């Protein structure tokens, strides 16, 4: 018998994915984002969309879905659809189709603490107005913005990724297995906190 | 509200299965008036054969399922509902390029105490429209739209053209309806003739 | 000529290199999962984000 | 803990999306209706087709999913889906080969005296008399046109938010340059039915076009 | 129809559409296919497609949907919605995009002796390869492959 | 059928497709992967994409899925849907712009032993470098990366089929040759976490040029 079973059904039993998980009423959900380019497909100049393969690591804490180990004899790690949970609206503002969500809704990586690990994979259309002063010798700057759907600042607190106490303020691009586009080389690749 | 507990008395109460045609027994018809109305014409792509088109597409038939006495709730003449929830006539197109045989948005059904149904759901559809070239680029084309219930049998489902009124007599629809006054012309195509026929 | 040919923090394990080989390498690398380490025979061509590092010694790779 | 969890168990126990939310159904609900331009993503002038990336603000009240704050420690705001409550079917009269409602059912702000908040996303494709006489130097005058498709004036009435759009995000275009806009609400009567009025909000937009690509490779 | 509802409610009362009908184990499914042709829509000769408009001619036998119509006030065939009844898995397996199934989920047509007609309508994209040594004083022999993706000759024939 | 309906009745009545199919959560579960090249469907050099037409075979033991023939009149086999059952999430590590997972949820085959056989059908777009120094007379070498998401080699073991892609029922092409493939299983450790291994395999495929067509036409 996989224990796994007893335990998601004590923690998926009584659970409404609908309910935001804070705490108290003045609890915002610190929620934090990191993205991995995979592919740079195109940049078409005659649409001016920018289509991309990018994998996103969001991470927030659920405090309704911790549990302790010695119960479950050991178990510290659970795996669960992301259609049964409740999830951040997550989304790219910046679209030129309708394509806010992301691709393939992986499973989410739940620990006994509460913390949640989520990786899914998208692909994504965004819009970036072109500079044709230069063209062909130009150089372009078009960003991927990110917010949430449905929750204010009163809610959700988006956040970058904080590795060994550092922020990650940077496209994270594996070095070994990235293969360049064709047309277009990645000069530089920043990333920032913005407010209206 | 009054509506919930007539709503409630028609589909909960009684039972309603809207897998089963809208007739006491089975042997009888049920008669379904066909009307069209074209919305705008987007284009007739000569290298695809292809017309595309913007129309609403206007159903009326009879549920004796879906009849109550307005005197005995409150005095409600006319009822909205869904039609994932009542018996709906499925017409498709059959000479369609891609795979759309159905109407586009699934609205709403306006229901009149004495069973009468309407629907009118508006669709875009690509059609198959051989072209002409003899005369090109001085030619008129003469595309169709052909609609079929491929759901039951003629014993069971008897298709016909809608019925106006104008001094107390009946006359059937016999052309596509248009607007003529939120009507914007296509810039390469002008209509000279809409019949609508049906065949047997 | 010996080598480490162990990768990231797993159990130590060595090589013989082929004859005429003189070097060791470590490569160190990270991806979206984590840090890899790739320990061999020789002195190759790394990708320009890539820690390489060489040695002409005996098992000095680690 | 669990007071936002039993708030919403009790206000979609006893819940049927299929009615209008009204107390008497003589009476009529009132929809304030409002649209945000985003961008301008296209302009066909051979297909008369406008293309753009909108948001559709939609206000109304809900009398039944209303609730008390003091019994359930004191919340004021929730965030619901939108298929779980009963919702206008707003339609692009105008229509062209796009969706004629909304496609993307996105979460909605409730408040405890059942107001409702609901600003869904759309990519409206809207049919557009195009003038072509003065091309390249052309000013288009291009419309779309709102209303509640299966319902009448009497049962579900709607008012526009503000005289003009909102064009505060507006992304600028690069082909086309915004000069005026503006919203007019209209009723419509019939002969065979003397006192039931059809209501329709219409968006207008006068773009004039930059004519720079078409002086440059054509004249 | 009220006597209609009571057949439905009888015959669908246990009745699992996921099980292949076979009365006995052991014993085979046979499946009569035919193909109607409405339109022959285009020959792509740049991607090697073939596209077209078409009526699937599918009949079989399911033991499990039979009744007296002498009990039921002679009703003698049922138009049945296609989702709530078994049926053979047949598809185009020589697809050139990825659409195995058909297009149109038309209802099935049952007959008091548990014979089941099935006309269902596709446009179907079928990959053939093209000869190119006489275009364009050239003729094709364009093919399309329909087989039960899931059952094999031990169940069906 | 009779027998076959109470077996699938007993077969689903208290499973949950939510769990993975192991006795204790510290075993792991060995799925034999294979792939089946049946077309070769288009290589863009420009976006550096390739699209093939494959079927996924997929073994694999579910325990909790066996039962005995002789209370079910001899039934040894049965074809249940495989939205019913656990399956393990296999992802195209190197996809450029389709499907990440297997989108056509067709049946399976499932034996008394729990033995479990499942060949989907899938449209690859894998993205592949385009070397193009001699062109038209080019050879590229165009790789197809499959492994477990959300799970570590701990959990759920992969482990190929064969050396090497089955190509028993492969269209030949007209613009490409198959000169050879292979596929290769790799152990990934990563100096965080000593002992846990990721898996992957990757086929390969190595794919010669017809010059004819850019010979006759341009040179
Ligand atoms: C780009 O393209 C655009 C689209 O083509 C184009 O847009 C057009 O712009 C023009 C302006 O330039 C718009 O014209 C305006 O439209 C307004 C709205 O019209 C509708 O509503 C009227 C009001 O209806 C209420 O009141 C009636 C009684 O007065 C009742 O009978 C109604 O039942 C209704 O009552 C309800 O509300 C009452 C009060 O709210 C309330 O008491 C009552 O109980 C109930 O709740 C309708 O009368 C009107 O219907 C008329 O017009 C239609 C055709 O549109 C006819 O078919 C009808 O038969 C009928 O005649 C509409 O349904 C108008 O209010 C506004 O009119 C005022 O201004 C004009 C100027 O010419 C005057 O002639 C007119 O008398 C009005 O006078 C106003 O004067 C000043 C303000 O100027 C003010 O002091 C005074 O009090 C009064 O308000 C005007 O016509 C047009 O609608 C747009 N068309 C669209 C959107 O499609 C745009 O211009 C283009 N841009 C370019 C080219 O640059
Ligand atoms: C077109 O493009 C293609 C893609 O780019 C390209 O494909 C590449 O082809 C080459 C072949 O030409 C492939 O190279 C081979 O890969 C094999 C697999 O490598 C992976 O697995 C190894 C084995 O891992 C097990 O064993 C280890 C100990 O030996 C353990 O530490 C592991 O934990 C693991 O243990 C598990 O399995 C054991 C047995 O199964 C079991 O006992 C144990 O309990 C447990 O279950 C790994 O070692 C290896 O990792 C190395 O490489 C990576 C980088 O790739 C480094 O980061 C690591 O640090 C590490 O060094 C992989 O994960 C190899 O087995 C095979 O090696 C043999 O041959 C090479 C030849 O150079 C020898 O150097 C090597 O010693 C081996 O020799 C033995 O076999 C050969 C015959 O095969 C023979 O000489 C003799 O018998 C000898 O004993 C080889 O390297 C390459 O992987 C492909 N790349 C891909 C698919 O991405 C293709 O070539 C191109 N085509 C063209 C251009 O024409
Ligand atoms: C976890 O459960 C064990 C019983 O198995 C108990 O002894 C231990 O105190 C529990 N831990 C906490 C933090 O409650
Ligand atoms: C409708 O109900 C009223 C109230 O009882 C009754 O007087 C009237 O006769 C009913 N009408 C019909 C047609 O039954």
């Amino acid at each position: 018998e996989n224990e796994e079973g007893r335990l998601i059904e004590k923690l998926l039993g009584d659970y409404d994915k609908r309910i935001i998980p804070a705490k108290t009423l003045d609890h915002i959900i610190d929620v934090t984002l990191k993205l991995t380019l995979t592919n740079l497909i195109s940049l078409n100049e005659k649409e001016e969309a920018l289509t991309t393969n990018v994998w996103i690591e969001i991470q927030w804490n659920d405090y309704r879905l911790s549990w302790n180990t010695s119960e479950y004899e050991g178990i510290d790690l659970v795996r669960i659809p992301s259609e049964l949970l409740w999830l951040p609206d997550v989304v790219l503002e910046n679209n030129v189709d309708g394509q806010f969500e992301v691709a393939y809704y992986a499973n989410v990586l739940v620990y006994n603490d509460g913390s949640m690990y989520w990786l899914p994979p998208a692909i994504y259309r965004s819009t970036c107005p072109i500079a044709v002063t230069y063209f062909p010798f130009d150089w372009q700057n078009c960003s991927l913005v990110f917010r949430s759907q449905t929750y204010n600042a009163h809610e959700v607190n988006l956040q970058l990724s904080a590795e060994e106490g550092e922020a990650v303020e940077w496209i994270h691009i594996d070095p070994e297995d990235f293969t360049e586009n064709g047309e277009w080389t990645i000069r530089h690749r920043p990333a920032k906190k913005n407010y209206n | 509200n009054e509506e919930e507990r007539l709503i409630n008395d028609l589909l909960i109460v009684n039972k309603y299965n809207k897998h089963v045609r809208p007739v006491k027994h089975n042997n009888e018809v049920v008669n379904i008036a066909l009307s069209l109305t074209l919305s705008n014409l987007i284009s007739l792509k000569e290298t695809d054969e292809t017309l595309t088109s913007n129309v609403w597409m206007d159903h009326a038939w009879y549920d004796h399922r879906l009849t109550w006495n307005a005197s005995e709730y409150s005095d409600i003449s006319i009822l909205r509902l869904p039609p994932e929830l009542v018996w709906i006539p499925d017409i498709v197109l059959q000479n369609n390029n891609d795979g759309q045989y159905h109407v586009a948005y699934f609205c709403n059904v306006l229901v009149r105490p004495n069973g009468y149904v309407t629907w009118l759901p508006p669709a875009i559809f690509r059609s198959s429209c051989p072209i002409n070239v003899l005369y090109f680029p001085f030619d008129w084309q003469n595309c169709s739209l052909k609609f079929t219930a491929l759901n039951y049998d003629a014993n069971e489902i008897t298709m016909d053209l809608m019925t106006d009124t104008i001094d107390g007599k009946d006359y059937p629809i016999e052309w596509i309806i248009i607007d003529p006054e939120a009507f914007t012309e296509n810039g390469e195509w002008e209509i000279i003739h809409k019949p609508a026929k049906k065949n047997i | 000529r010996i080598c480490f040919n162990h990768q990231s923090s797993q159990p130590q394990t060595t090589k013989t290199c082929s004859p005429g080989e003189s070097s060791c390498y470590n490569k160190q690398w990270s991806d979206f999962r984590g840090t890899i380490i790739e320990r061999g025979c020789g002195c190759p061509t790394v990708k320009p984000g890539i820690k390489l590092s060489c040695c002409e010694s005996e098992v000095c790779n680690n | 803990s669990e007071h936002e969890t039993r708030l919403v168990a009790n206000l979609l126990e006893n819940y049927n999306k299929v009615i209008r939310p009204v107390e008497h159904h003589t009476h009529f609900v009132d929809i304030t209706v409002g649209l945000q331009l985003i961008q301008l993503i296209s302009v066909d002038e051979v297909n008369q087709i406008v293309e753009t990336n909108v948001r559709l603000r939609q206000q109304w009240i809900d009398v039944r999913l209303r609730w008390n704050p003091a019994d359930y420690g004191g919340i004021k705001k929730i965030r619901l889906p939108s298929d779980d409550v009963w919702l206008p079917d707003l339609v692009l009269y105008n229509n062209a080969d796009g969706d004629f409602a909304i496609v993307h059912m996105t979460k909605l702000l409730l408040d405890y005296t059942g107001k409702i908040m609901w600003t869904p996303p759309a990519i409206f494709k809207s049919y557009c008399e195009i003038i072509v006489t003065h091309f390249p130097f052309d000013q288009q005058n291009c419309t779309m046109k709102l209303g509640i498709w299966t319902y009448d004036g009497t049962k579900v009435s709607i008012s526009p938010e503000s005289d003009r759009p909102d064009l505060s995000t507006f992304m600028e275009s690069g082909e086309w340059v915004m000069k005026d806009y503006r919203g007019w609400k209209h009723w419509v009567y019939y002969t065979c039915c003397p006192d039931t009025p059809y209501l329709d909000i219409t968006y207008h937009f006068i773009m004039q076009r930059i004519p720079l690509y078409f002086v440059v490779n054509v004249i | 129809s009220v006597m209609e509802d009571t057949l439905l409610s009888v015959l669908f009362e246990t009745y699992n559409p996921k099980v292949r009908p076979a009365q006995t184990v052991g014993d085979k499914v046979t499946v009569r296919v035919g193909l109607t042709l409405t339109n022959l829509l285009i020959l792509n000769e740049k991607i090697e497609e073939m596209t077209t408009n078409v009526f699937l001619n599918l009949a079989w036998t399911d033991y499990r949907l039979q009744w007296d119509p002498a009990a039921y006030e002679g009703i003698k065939d049922l138009r049945i919605p296609s989702s709530d009844v078994w049926q053979p898995d047949i598809v185009l397996m020589n697809n050139n995009d990825g659409s195995f199934e058909i297009t149109l989920h038309v209802n099935v047509l049952v007959q008091h002796t548990g014979a089941v007609s099935w006309q269902p309508s596709a446009i179907y994209r079928s990959s053939c390869t093209i000869k190119v040594m006489y275009f364009p004083f050239d003729w094709q022999n364009c093919t399309m492959v329909f087989k039960s993706y899931t059952y094999d000759t031990s169940e069906v024939t």
